[PDB]
């Protein structure tokens, strides 16, 4: 039915396949000297997924001249049948890793400066990003979180929306400003902190 | 959407020409291909054309068939020459999703396509 893959900007293509039982993704980069497969494993009742690890985690294995033909192959007895296929331009399908290494730089009674790191991405992409940040507060849900979206070259944010002496959690996600099918990264692991008491 | 045409009856050694009317966008932007399905056989690839105009053909029809597009007329063609009885089958055109195909060898894969034509019959009499 649907065959969707994303590239983390370095050396990791992750594919998801859902159809209405032994299947693989075959990766065939045009005019390169290697091919690679991964075994599609159940991820939901509906879909399968696996990752094509192209090299070391911070290695720039692909560029904008690369074209990776991606095939879903499944076992039809002793023959392998092509179930889905796409020519994959990697930088048209970016989805970065979730930001990591969150830490409270400085917390006060109504504000908090939180910084993070962008992993497995060239310094180029750090300068062409959009960020989204949200907070969790007592009595509310992540869906009710106030959302902040920011187009900036900056891996920190000073939240102004806080109340004193309160427990919070903070999450951030990233999206490059390029690529037709580029999507948001997953949310970072939530960072817990508490605002200071009112003086 | 996709509408085949030009499918009829010819004798062996003849030469026919299929037409597939499509949108202005698909004719200019997306991979397209011709496929055939003989009775008791699966749909096999005949010819494929990539957005850059590059082409590819199945082994059985190489040199005889020619795939082409006309952006002015919003039409895909399959010029088939020197037809043989083996070429008797239902012929289908198909258009790929935009941005999902750039090479004619991929455009030859039936698994690529979710938009197909109704098909046109092509019968060749044994000579
Ligand atoms: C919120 O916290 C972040 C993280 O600490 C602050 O960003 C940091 O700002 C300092 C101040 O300029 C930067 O330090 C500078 O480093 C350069 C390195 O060459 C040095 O030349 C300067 O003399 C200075 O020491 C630091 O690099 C920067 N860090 C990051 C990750 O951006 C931010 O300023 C804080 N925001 C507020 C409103 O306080
Ligand atoms: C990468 O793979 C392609 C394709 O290989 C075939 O298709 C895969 C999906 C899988 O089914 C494989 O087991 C198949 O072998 C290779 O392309 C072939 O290259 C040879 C040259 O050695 C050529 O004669 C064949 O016609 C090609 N096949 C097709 C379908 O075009 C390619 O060589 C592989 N690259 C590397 C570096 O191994
Ligand atoms: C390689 O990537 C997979 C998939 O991660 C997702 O897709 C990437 C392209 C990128 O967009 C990520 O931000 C996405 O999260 C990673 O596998 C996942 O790892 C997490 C953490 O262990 C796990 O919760 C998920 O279930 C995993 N998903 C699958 C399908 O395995 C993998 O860790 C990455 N490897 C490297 C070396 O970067």
């Amino acid at each position: 039915s649907q065959f969707t893959c994303f590239y983390n900007s370095r050396a990791n293509i992750s594919c998801v396949w859902s159809q209405d039982t032994s299947c693989q993704v075959h990766a065939w980069p045009d005019r390169r000297r290697w091919n690679q497969t991964c075994e599609l494993l159940p991820v939901s009742q509906a879909s399968w997924a696996c990752n094509l690890i192209l090299g070391a985690p911070d290695s720039q294995k692909l560029t904008t001249v690369d074209i990776v033909t991606l095939r879903v192959l499944c076992r039809e007895g002793v023959r392998w049948r092509v179930m889905a296929i796409q020519d994959f331009k990697p930088f048209e399908n970016l989805r970065l890793m979730a930001p990591i290494s969150l830490q409270v730089v400085h917390v006060e009674t109504h504000r908090c400066n939180i910084s993070w790191e962008i992993s497995q991405a060239s310094h180029y992409f750090e300068r062409h990003l959009e960020f989204e940040a949200r907070t969790l507060s007592p009595g509310h849900t992540w869906e009710e979180a106030p959302l902040l979206t920011l187009k900036q070259k900056q891996e920190w944010i000073c939240l102004e929306t806080l109340t004193p002496d309160t427990q919070y959690e903070f999450q951030v996600r990233v999206k490059p400003l390029q690529g037709e099918f580029t999507t948001w990264s997953p949310w970072s692991q939530p960072l817990a902190f508490r605002t200071k008491p009112a003086a | 959407q996709l509408q085949e045409s030009g499918g009829g009856s010819v004798q062996a050694g003849g030469s026919l020409r299929l037409s597939c009317a499509a949108s202005s966008y698909t004719i200019s932007s997306v991979c397209m291909g011709w496929f055939r399905q003989a009775p008791g056989k699966e749909r096999e690839g005949v010819a494929g054309i990539a957005p850059d105009g590059s082409t590819g053909y199945g082994d059985s029809v190489k040199g005889r068939f020619t795939i082409s597009k006309d952006n002015a007329k919003n039409t895909l063609y399959l010029q088939m020459n020197s037809l043989k009885p083996e070429d008797t089958a239902m012929y289908y055109c198909a258009a790929a999703s935009p941005g999902r195909c750039f090479l004619p060898r991929t455009a030859l894969e039936p698994a690529l396509y979710y938009n197909w034509g109704q098909g046109t019959q092509v019968t060749v009499s044994s000579g």
